[PDB]
């Protein structure tokens, strides 16, 4: 019951398998520029969050 | 190029033979490509019926 509905973030990020207790605070757009991107450099641009 | 309506959708069954899914998540022509349930990336590693 607030209207911040944009203070409460997940994540569907993949191939960042992370150990137990880890952290991994890198906020980083995902644009991988090589050939499991469809080929294509800028495209496929994964919001982390 | 010749592709029936939605209404008279079309199917294909395809089995007992080798699939080649690189091709298709390395073709640049498809606008579109999502796969639901399983990575593009996995389905060269599994065997289905």
């Amino acid at each position: 019951k607030v209207g911040g509905n944009y203070n409460y973030l997940y994540r569907l990020f993949r191939k960042s398998n992370l150990k137990p207790f880890e952290r991994d605070i890198s906020t980083e757009i995902y644009q991988a520029g090589s050939t499991p991107c469809n080929g294509v450099e800028g495209f496929n641009c994964y919001f982390p969050l | 190029t010749r592709f029936a309506s939605v209404y008279a959708w079309n199917r294909k069954r395809i089995s007992n033979c080798v699939a080649d899914y690189s091709v298709l998540y390395n073709s640049a022509s498809f606008s579109t490509f999502k796969c639901y349930g399983v990575s593009p990336t996995k389905l060269n590693d599994l065997c289905f019926t």
